[PDB]
């Protein structure tokens, strides 16, 4: 029974691999031979936010490229104004351990979460707790907003849940990973979202139907972070194999792998630019690298952080790049 | 601040503001180990020594005709004493 | 204009609040309790991670117990990077829990992010099965007591050699590597002993003394 | 167990998806990137009077 | 993805020998550490042996040292686990696992929550 | 007396002071840019003291190149007392941090740091003013010399106790600590002892032809003091990686 059923899975995987390898006449890095190089890109540090006692773990930009929210490991959620480097808000947290945050698109709500496996939604317009969502039996890793009545969260029990805020119930649950989900990034249509797990795998999920469609496995270690190409037909994944990769949706294969001989450190976060030509990857060697998105050649290096880079963000307008390390110093690059 | 010399007189010629104690230390076996004649700004005398105002001058009306001239600054932050011939 | 002044006032108030909370944060020492085997000896005088706060000699102490979490721990263990002490409780009864505990300690001892954090080792569950280890380990028939001060509370048979052999294996894993800036603190504790709040106190004090001596380039 | 039974179902579901050649997808991505070459304030330098951060 | 196929083992009597070949595909076999894991029926998984990145810091548990030997060959990227002088208490299922990350000594390859870096393994009965 | 003197040109007594002053200003700015800890704050005081010595001799080496000179004497005496007291304060802070390792963050806040710094500086200034205003010799000089010697003994004792504790910690788990203790104590002694020894000879053995040879090079004994003003910012401030580039 079990022995014969594994044969069906093996045959299906063989057929899938044969189909994938059949339609690979052009593998890029051969088509891309007439484009001019990016050149030299150097960014100077403009601002250095210093208001956190412990290591920052995440950050998320607002909808107007100005307001920012930063979550520390000392039970602090600081809402900042980037241009004038002032702290508009500083919310304490019941659970000092925080591993994710999100700024609501409508600009009235905030989301926080950590090892306490509970998602705290805070109002902003005195500051109180709008709601507490007690769901998964694991630990949250990344929470993203859809509207003021829904939220999508990823936990450590191989689960991704869609929540309705008013009733506080799991409207839909997503399973299919054999390891904890590290991070998710919504597509710019609020219809699909990709999620990477700790088994060298990424999957694409549909919010409405609730059924998984496609999986991608090309890495060799955990997929720490995953970001979506602005077009919506590709996404980038960062792993612990000292590599980053680009994956296509319609092609359903692996397009390009960015790696270097000297780099032997992991990748923490990856954020795309508005144009789609640069991929900014934070490394564990305390420095960030800007990679060409079509030539697979190193474009730039940003240094200045003493400890490892924990989180990275790029605004909608594409004006500033925000890096947050474990030295509790946010840095803005332009 | 070398002290020139010539019933004896000595005029303090040097970049000095106000010398505290100026007197004579004449003796045979090196130095005097005992002030034979000295004066001060306050006027106290230890043994006729002439000193008008400060004026960085010494006149004594009063062995051989060989003596020593003394000068010391009471400013505690820079203790330093000079000598003569 | 006038709208900028209100922002300045709000920033000043929030800065004052953060200044007030800085002293409170820096005046407390956090601990990470961890281990398999009788981790229910919590003395106080569903959810994800439990917290316990207590004061010994008017010094605050925080303790975190990892509750409803998955078996795999390679991801959330990195959170406890600046914790003053990691309490590791290892059962000393004998499948083959001792080997798995030793391997887990080895893994947490040669990690990049936990290379600076110090480990306080508890060996609870005093042996009575091994009174009347064995052939599970090979290096037991040619090991003698390492001239250590036997406690001698009234009796001390070969159980002393057994305990010191377990400690010797732990140390041979410990002291044979490690770049620096951390040490292992062995201890012999019973189930309760109503004194375990003092060993942690002394070990934290020693850790801070060593760190400050290393900072002044004296050691 | 029945855990392996569910895995085969998803393999069958995802083994019947129409796919396009890699050249077309690469060409579409290249065209989109080139159509926004001089349109983003990172690769193209920003004059000091336009970047709000100064 | 990463594939680890175990070939070897079967019905044997005490004092027999069985080589367990661990064919590894889908990564670079010359950096990650390798380990063997045993599972008795109705019991938790247990650790057996270990080989370093280069292949010089061999390690065994007490019950297997002096009877079992492991070696790594990069050219054919396979593990061996040469077994000798078997005892009737070794009947179990064997898995061949690797550590999650390269160029590091940290390893957490014993969990029973469907760890994705170990194969189906083979049954060894004695 | 042994000759007259050995006076060097004022060309040496200018550049060293300005260099020390600019170094102290630079390190004060570097500390104040961020570093809200008591220890670094204490170094701040020391920094000021060092640069004051430059001014304390600056005007002293300027007016000689020509109560119009008592104010500068008060300035330099206050500078010396402040520098020695700052060295004692930083040593005491290190000792308290090492030995009372748990209550240090509960008994020493920023308010007490400010109170202690203000009291120490006010006491140093008033003590220097009193010393230079209504004393000529053998009245307050004894107090100053005894104060310096007692402070040196206290600093050395604290450092040796810290070294002994370090050796005891090493015994429970050698040369670098001995080297650091040796360099600190030796540099302090070499930089400061000759001036106070000359002060003692200035009162005890005025003529005493053995002592006369000692006073023939007073300016020389002063230049070592200048060295201290350029050694303290390099030994303490330039040994913590956080302060190096902030």
């Amino acid at each position: 029974e079990l022995d014969q059923l594994r044969q069906e899975a093996e045959q299906l995987k063989n057929q899938i691999r044969d189909a994938r390898k059949a339609c690979a006449d052009a593998t890029l890095s051969q088509i891309t031979n007439n484009i001019d190089p990016v050149g030299r890109i150097q960014m100077r540090t403009r601002r250095t936010l210093r208001g956190h006692l412990a290591k920052i773990y995440a950050m998320h930009w607002g909808t107007d490229s100005r307001l920012l929210v930063s979550a520390s490991q000392d039970g602090k959620l600081i809402i900042w104004d980037s241009y004038t480097t002032n702290k508009v808000h500083a919310i304490p947290l019941r659970s000092s351990w925080v591993m994710t945050c999100a700024y609501a698109p409508s600009g009235n709500y905030v989301a926080c979460g950590g090892l306490d496996n509970i998602c705290s939604i805070y109002n902003l317009k005195n500051v109180r707790v709008s709601r507490e969502l007690a769901g998964h039996t694991g630990y949250l890793s990344c929470c993203r907003f859809l509207d003021d009545n829904q939220i999508v969260t990823s936990s450590g029990d191989t689960t991704c849940a869609l929540w309705d805020i008013e009733t506080g119930q799991q409207t839909t649950t997503f399973t299919g990973h054999t390891g904890d989900v590290m991070s998710l990034s919504l597509a710019p249509d609020t219809r699909l979202f990709v999620s990477g797990a700790c088994d060298a795998s990424a999957k694409l999920w549909d919010v409405r139907e609730g059924m998984c469609r496609q999986t991608f496995t090309g890495h060799e270690s955990d997929i720490n972070a995953i970001c979506f190409f602005p077009n919506g037909n590709a996404f980038a994944t960062g792993s612990d194999d000292a590599t980053c990769r680009l994956f296509d949706l319609r092609a359903d294969q692996e397009l390009m792998t960015y790696s270097h001989d000297n780099i032997i450190c992991g990748i923490t976060s990856v954020s795309f630019s508005k144009s789609g030509r640069l991929l900014l990857a934070g490394y564990d060697d305390f420095n960030c690298n800007v990679w060409d998105a079509l030539k697979a050649d190193r474009a730039g290096v940003l240094a200045g952080h003493d400890n490892r880079v924990s989180c990275l963000g790029v605004t909608d307008d594409g004006m500033a790049v925000a890096t947050g390390s474990w030295d509790s110093f946010l840095k803005i690059w332009n | 601040v070398q002290l020139v010399e010539s019933r004896l007189s000595c005029a303090a010629s040097g970049s000095a503001f106000s010398l505290n104690v100026m007197g004579w230390y004449r003796q045979t076996p090196g130095n005097q180990r005992a002030l034979v004649a000295e004066i001060t700004k306050d006027g106290s005398t230890n043994y006729t020594i002439s000193r008008d105002n400060a004026k960085n001058t010494v006149h004594l009306q009063m062995d051989t005709a060989v003596y020593y001239c003394k000068a010391r600054t009471g400013r505690i932050v820079r203790p330093l004493d000079y000598w003569g011939q | 204009r006038n709208e900028e002044k209100a922002q300045r006032e709000a920033n000043k108030k929030i800065e004052k609040q953060l200044q007030k909370d800085k002293q409170v944060y820096r005046a407390t020492h956090r601990l990470l309790l961890l281990g398999a085997g009788e981790s229910g000896k919590n003395t106080i005088v569903t959810s994800g991670i439990f917290e316990t706060k207590f004061q010994v000699d008017k010094v605050n102490f925080h303790m975190f117990d990892v509750g409803a979490q998955r078996d795999e721990r390679r991801k959330w263990i990195q959170c406890f990077n600046d914790v003053t002490a990691i309490i590791f409780v290892v059962a000393s009864s004998s499948t083959n829990r001792l080997q798995a505990a030793l391997k887990l300690f080895d893994s947490i001892w040669n990690n990049k992010w936990l290379r600076d954090t110090s480990v306080i080792l508890f060996l609870n569950k005093q042996d009575l099965l091994a009174e009347k280890i064995e052939d599970y380990f090979p290096e037991f028939a040619r090991y003698t007591t390492p001239e250590d001060a036997t406690p001698e509370p009234g009796e001390d048979p070969r159980v002393t050699r057994a305990k010191y052999f377990i400690r010797d294996e732990f140390l041979r894993i410990s002291t044979a590597s490690g770049d620096g800036r951390h040490y292992c603190y062995p201890h012999f504790t019973c189930s309760v002993d109503t004194e375990n709040i003092r060993r942690v106190f002394n070990d934290c004090r020693d850790i801070i003394q060593r760190m400050h001596l290393r900072q002044y380039e004296l050691l | 167990i029945a855990q392996a039974r569910k895995l085969v179902e998803q393999l069958k579901m995802e083994a019947n998806i129409d796919r396009i050649k890699v050249s077309k997808a690469a060409a579409d991505l290249m065209a989109y990137c080139e159509a926004h070459a001089k349109e983003d304030p990172l690769l193209t330098p920003v004059p000091a009077s336009e970047n709000p951060f100064r | 993805q990463v594939q680890l196929q175990e070939s070897g083992g079967g019905l044997v009597q005490p004092g027999g020998s069985l080589r367990l070949s661990c064919a590894a595909s889908g990564f670079t076999f010359s950096n990650y550490k390798m380990n063997w894991v045993r599972q008795a029926p109705g019991k938790g998984l247990e650790w057996v042996s270990d080989i370093s990145q280069s292949g010089a810091s061999i390690s065994y548990t007490g019950s297997v040292k002096g009877r079992f030997t492991i070696s790594r060959d990069n050219a054919k990227n396979t593990l061996y686990l040469q077994m000798n002088s078997l005892k009737p208490e070794d009947t179990a299922v064997y898995y061949c696992a690797r550590c999650p990350a390269p160029f590091t000594r940290d390893c957490f390859d014993v969990t029973s929550t469907t760890y994705a870096y170990r194969g189906q393994g083979t049954q060894v009965t004695v | 007396g042994c000759y007259e003197q050995l006076f060097v040109s004022p060309e040496v007594f200018v550049t060293l002071g300005v260099i020390s002053l600019l170094e102290n200003i630079l390190v004060i700015v570097a500390i104040a840019k961020n570093l809200h800890s008591p220890m670094y704050f204490f170094i701040c005081s020391l920094a000021v003291a060092d640069m004051l010595v430059s001014v304390s001799n600056g005007s002293e080496t300027i007016v000689i190149t020509l109560n119009i000179d008592n104010v500068i004497d008060s300035v330099i005496c206050s500078s010396l007392l402040a520098s020695i007291c700052s060295l004692l304060s930083i040593a005491v802070d290190r000792y308290f941090t090492i030995f009372y390792a748990l209550q240090y963050h509960n008994i020493m806040t920023v308010k007490r740091v400010g109170i202690i710094i203000s009291c120490i500086w006010a006491a140093c200034t008033v003590s220097g003013i009193l010393f230079i205003i209504y004393s000529d010799s053998s009245a307050v000089i004894i107090c100053l010399i005894t104060m310096f010697f007692t402070m040196l003994a206290l600093m050395a004792s604290l450092y040796v106790h810290m070294f002994l504790m370090a050796r005891l910690h090493i015994k429970r788990i050698n040369m670098k600590g001995a080297i650091t203790l040796t360099i600190l104590i030796g540099v302090f002694v070499v930089c400061w002892a000759p001036f106070f020894l000359h002060l003692i000879f200035y009162i005890s053995c005025p003529q005493n032809p053995y002592c006369v040879c000692f006073m023939s090079h007073f300016n020389l004994y002063l230049i070592l003091i200048m060295c201290n003003s350029i050694i303290d910012p390099l030994i303490y401030a330039l040994r913590s990686q956080e302060l190096r580039k902030t």
